[PDB]
């Protein structure tokens, strides 16, 4: 699924295939440096798309002066109870009106939604 | 622009060398005098502004400069020798400026010269008439603006206006696009939608990678670094790899450069002149205001490569698209970048005929006189002209220029001359359809008058600015960059780019200069330095965004700003102490400017106006209760100061229909007085 | 040990001369070159130009032992110039100036 | 022995060298060395979790600075040299890089003084004048004028008017030199009229275009 780079020049390694031991070999196209694939998959599209922005939202947004707060819902980790939350703010607003929080202790950075 | 913006031109210009023997002529010092008028027999005297409305006058001076001369012949001597105020031109002067014969005179001598002591000034005197310069709009420059075209080839592009520090008559502009995924083709439906690059001076689109290799930098792993921060991310990784395939066969730098180098304005016969062609276009022409010697050109390739990462983000929908009516887009050109840009293309045109007349007169070996080669009407006729008409051009070019610039002061009631005075302009067409840039948009709030406006053809065209609103006026970015690296940022050659996925990209003024791994400790340290002065001048706007993890800096002219009111925790910074002695101005001495130098308000710009939290009245909004919010920034002074000047006359305004009050801002400027 | 419980003193010379230009020669640490498989190398300004400004053309092992090529940095003292500390068999410290900075990368 | 030889005994050596960025206004006190050109002494301290280097300026050189140490990996470092003789060493490899601070002896405006005394003189700015400067002088004969009179007078009399067949001797004397000349050429020989001088040209011989106009003389084939 990831990418692989040549040792000698650098550069993108192009799968191949070879007829004698029935295993996927990654080539380059400048120099002919080779090895073989531990996944042996390539290509993977995924088109629901419902990647959950837990993974992209950052820690720092609890300095923010203009986000609504919260003495309702404290954090699991660590037992703050003030949290500040909103909403998706991106693609994928078809039904997005969750609502993703994140502690506000410092040095906490625990997130989660409900 | 008379202080600084003329200096500099006549400053920073080529000399002429020019040639056996061969001569040196370079300008150095400008001088001005107060305005002068010529009487009929030879005998000087001063114009005051009276007569030049009676007699049908011009309210103009002087100007002058020093030129040294050295001869270089390697004759055994180097023989220079200098002519200092030498006579140039004539420039008109705004009344009541510091050059004017009316700057700083008491009300018992402004009527014994027969003028008004309420007159506010700011006009010029051309031909007897009156004329006005009205504040145009125009787009921001230096910054990457991600827009989508739903009706050509293109599925996302970017662009960047570039122009480097006031030294350049165009601007150099370039895209970055991205074609259409719904190409009908059995070839490129698997392969996908390739990045393309549509460089200035060049007739063909270009793939990225091959203007990337151009640079320096063959190989696709480093490449792929100056695009790309962090390499765990394979969504982008896929993005990308349909780039390299087309750029492929050709894989080093001087073939490249052939590429690109083949189509130009003029395709290159030999190989060598392409391979020298396309040096230079890719090297003064690409992104100027980042650099323009031929050093320094990884800086070049770091932002290239940030104006492509960031128009990847607009594709796989994780940034949203900029607005082209946003207000904090946009900058206004007041009567100084005006008449700075047209003096510039009337000194290179006194320069350029200099040598005209040298070159006739030393081929035949003679000898050389300046004070006979300079044609004094270039510059008198030259700004006179454009002033007097309008059109922002040249006499021969009425055709190719700007027009409604420069119309007459209106004098028919005291407050429809003040409300001239203070009136933008939005270049678009005045007869298009399109209700974009015609309506109200929020961010307008207090900075441009909701209520005035004029009715007919030109509904939201021309607008004025509310009471309070403040208009910047520049300064150089010298002294905070040398405190920014002192204050621990790292500058981009000396650094590893994989140390950049937690870090803040620092940008100031447009131009990439660094990163830093602990901005909120930087952020509170700029601030409560502009709070007091000490290095920062009050006008620089300083936006931290938190999600998108950089933080801009501008110190450029056409910002507009307006003052609020500076809140700590839940309080107000401007105690008792503050009034009992502000009531007191006449006889101690304390005024508006010693309340800025104490931290207790603070201009605050457009763009700086997304990143606060605004209270808008104190007694009623900062109580602690089970409330709106907690963590308030600023507080408004009187929410009245949203209104112009014609619309701050009408009582009881909140109790009207609003169509209303529009009719009457447009009304009370015909009433007789 | 000493790096943690070492105390020293040297007195520091700044020579207003010196027999020859002082430069830096600088490698990308990826590549991790052993210079003891460095017997011999050449050291020429580069012939694509066609001097002091010239790129240097280092020839290592032979014309194809070993070949770099230096390209010279856009600054060096613009704002703060770079020095060269050496140490001398009397303890105290000689500072050296660097004249420039070149950047030497590998070639196939 | 070439000049193209690079030695490269330093890296052979293994030899070891240390990198200091330096500032200006520093280096400039150093570029007033005190003595030869030392410039003071360098203080090392060491210890189990801590490691403290400075340097400390001479007492002349001043009519503590802290060490911050950087990194050097990522690119590799060496030092090589120019001697005067023009003579090419390598003397080591950088084996550290660190850059002098200030610490808890200046502020902002400290600071900001030193800057200020670095300008001495800054940007032009547009002065004031006092009334009107004189513009217009009463020359009599323009000054260039004159040099092209004086010019003319000491020439327009040497024209040769004789050497009827004298100046043949010089011309044909070029002429094998060279098989054309242009008239101008022939003209920087003899002073005479050029059209009494064309008459003597044609008499003995004929002008080509050559091909790139340039009215050229020769001498006949014949
Ligand atoms: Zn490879
Ligand atoms: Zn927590």
């Amino acid at each position: 699924v990831g990418i692989r780079f040549c040792q000698e020049c650098n550069n993108m390694l192009y799968p191949k295939e070879d007829k004698e031991n029935r295993i996927l070999l990654y080539a380059c196209r400048n120099c002919d440096y080779q090895q073989e694939a531990d996944n042996s998959c390539i290509y993977v599209n995924k088109i629901t798309h419902e990647v959950d922005e837990l993974t992209q939202i950052i820690a720092d947004v609890s300095q923010d002066p203009t986000l609504p707060r919260t003495e309702d819902h404290p954090c699991q980790k660590c037992g703050h109870k003030e949290a500040v939350f909103f909403q998706s703010h991106s693609a994928r607003a078809e039904d997005a009106m969750r609502l993703y929080y994140v502690c506000t202790a410092p040095h906490c950075g625990h997130r989660w939604t409900e | 622009f008379i202080q600084m913006s003329v200096q500099r031109i006549v400053e920073d210009a080529p000399p002429i060398d020019l040639q056996p023997p061969r001569y040196l002529l370079k300008f150095e010092q400008i001088y001005l005098s107060k305005p002068t008028h010529w009487e009929r027999d030879g005998a000087p005297s001063p114009m005051m502004p009276n007569e030049a409305r009676l007699r049908n006058l011009t309210y103009s001076a002087p100007l002058y400069v020093d030129i040294t001369k050295t001869v270089i012949k390697e004759g055994e001597e180097q023989l220079q020798t200098q002519h200092q105020k030498t006579f140039i031109g004539k420039i008109p002067i705004m009344l009541r400026s510091t050059y004017c014969l009316l700057n700083g005179l008491t009300d018992r001598d402004l009527c014994e010269l027969n003028e008004c002591p309420l007159d506010p000034g700011g006009y010029f005197i051309i031909n007897g008439s009156e004329k006005v310069l009205i504040a145009q709009e125009k787009m921001a420059t230096n910054t990457v603006y991600v827009f989508a075209k739903k009706d050509s080839k293109y599925a996302y592009t970017g662009e960047c206006r570039s122009c480097l520090e006031n030294s350049s008559r165009p601007t150099s502009t370039i895209w970055v696009s991205m074609l259409a995924r719904g190409g009908q083709g059995a070839k490129k439906s698997a392969i996908g939608q390739r990045i393309v690059a549509t460089l200035p001076y060049i007739k063909q689109e270009v793939p990225i990678i091959i203007v990337f290799r151009a640079l320096g930098f063959v190989s696709d792993r480093d490449i792929l670094e100056h695009i790309i921060y962090d390499f765990e991310d394979p969504e982008m990784m896929e993005m990308v790899k349909p780039s390299l395939d087309e750029a492929f066969v050709i894989q080093e730098q001087n073939v490249a450069l052939n590429f690109i180098g083949s189509r130009g304005a003029k395709p290159g016969v030999t190989k060598e002149k392409r391979i020298k062609y396309a040096k230079e276009v890719l090297q003064k022409e690409m992104l100027p205001h980042v650099g323009v010697s031929d050093f320094c050109e990884t800086k070049k390739a770091y932002f290239l490569g940030y104006m492509v990462h960031r128009l990847l983000l607009a594709a796989l929908g994780r940034r949203e698209l900029d607005d082209r009516d946003h207000y904090g887009n946009k900058r206004l050109d007041l009567a100084g970048p005006l008449l700075a840009f047209l003096f510039r293309g009337m000194f290179k045109n006194l320069l350029k005929e200099v040598r005209i007349y040298a070159q006739k007169f030393i081929d035949r070996g003679k000898d050389f006189n300046l004070e006979l080669a300079i044609k004094t009407r270039i510059i008198s006729d030259g700004l006179k002209y454009s002033l007097a008409t309008g059109n922002w051009g040249d006499q021969k070019k009425a055709h190719q220029a700007r027009a409604g610039v420069s119309q007459v002061l209106n004098r028919l009631t005291f407050a429809s001359t003040l409300s001239h005075l203070r009136r933008l302009n939005s270049p678009i067409g005045r007869d298009g359809k399109l209700a974009k840039p015609r309506q109200l948009h929020n961010t307008l709030w207090g900075m441009v008058c909701p209520a005035e406006t004029p009715e007919g053809h030109a509904v939201g065209l021309v607008k004025n600015l509310a009471l309070m609103a403040y208009i910047s006026v520049g300064s150089q970015p010298s002294p905070i960059l040398e405190f920014l690296e002192e204050w621990s940022m790292e500058n981009l050659e000396e650094i590893s780019p994989a140390a950049i996925a937690d870090a803040t990209k620092i940008f100031v003024n447009g131009c990439w200069v660094g990163i830093h791994k602990d901005p909120e400790q930087l952020m509170n340290t700029l601030r409560k330095l502009r709070r007091q002065m000490d290095i920062i001048v009050s006008e620089v706007s300083m936006i931290r965004d938190i999600r998108e993890r950089e933080i801009r800096i501008y110190t450029d002219a056409g910002r507009i700003c307006r003052p609020l009111l500076i809140v700590e925790k839940q309080k107000l910074l401007l105690k008792k102490r503050h009034i009992d002695q502000l009531k007191e101005r006449e006889y101690n001495n304390y005024s508006w400017q010693d309340l800025v130098a104490s931290g207790v308000v603070e201009y605050i710009d457009t763009l700086e106006e997304e990143t606060v939290m605004l209270a808008m009245t104190p007694d009623d909004l900062q109580e602690k209760e089970v409330a709106y919010c907690s963590t308030y920034t600023h507080c408004e002074i009187h929410p009245s100061m949203i209104l112009g000047v014609c619309a701050s006359i009408i009582p009881f305004p909140d109790h009207n229909q609003s169509p209303r009050n529009t009719y009457q801002s447009a009304m009370g400027k015909q009433a007789m007085g | 040990g000493p790096s943690s419980q070492n105390v020293t003193e040297y007195v520091v010379r700044v020579p207003k001369n010196t027999t020859k230009k002082y430069n830096i020669m600088a490698f990308n640490a990826a590549d991790k070159v052993n210079f003891a498989t460095w017997n011999q190398a050449r050291l020429e300004r580069d012939l694509s130009n066609k001097p002091e400004d010239q790129p240097w053309l280092l020839r290592v092992n032979g014309k194809s032992g070993r070949k770099f090529k230096g390209i010279k940095k856009g600054g060096v003292t613009e704002n703060t110039s770079y020095y060269i500390f050496t140490q001398c068999p009397d303890g105290a410290f000689e500072a050296f100036p660097v004249h420039n900075w070149y950047n030497f990368t590998p070639l196939a | 022995a070439e000049r193209g030889e690079l030695d490269l005994t330093g890296a052979k050596q293994n030899t070891g060298v240390w990198l200091v960025k330096v500032p200006k206004y520093l280096s400039q006190q150093w570029a007033k060395a005190s003595g030869r050109g030392e410039v003071g002494k360098l203080r090392i301290a060491k210890t189990q979790g801590r490691t403290e280097v400075s340097f400390t300026l001479n007492e002349d050189l001043a009519n503590e600075h802290p060490f911050v140490l950087q990194s050097v990996g990522g690119q590799t470092l060496t030092v090589f040299t120019e001697s005067s003789s023009d003579k090419l060493s390598l003397e080591g490899i950088v084996v550290q890089r660190a850059e002098c601070r200030p610490a808890a002896s200046e502020n902002y405006m400290r600071l900001k003084r030193l800057q200020i005394e670095e300008s001495s003189k800054p940007v032009r700015l547009s002065q004031q004048l006092d009334k009107v400067v004189t513009t217009n002088y009463k020359p009599v004969a323009n000054h260039q004028y004159n040099i092209e009179y004086e010019r003319k007078k000491k020439e327009d009399g040497k024209r040769a008017r004789a050497d009827k067949q004298h100046v043949l001797d010089m011309l044909f004397s070029a002429f094998e030199k060279h098989q054309y000349y242009n008239l101008k050429d022939l003209v920087d020989i003899t002073k005479q009229p050029v059209v009494y001088l064309k008459e003597i040209l044609k008499e003995i011989g004929v002008q080509n275009v050559k091909g790139i106009h340039k009215n050229t003389w020769e001498l006949k084939p014949e």
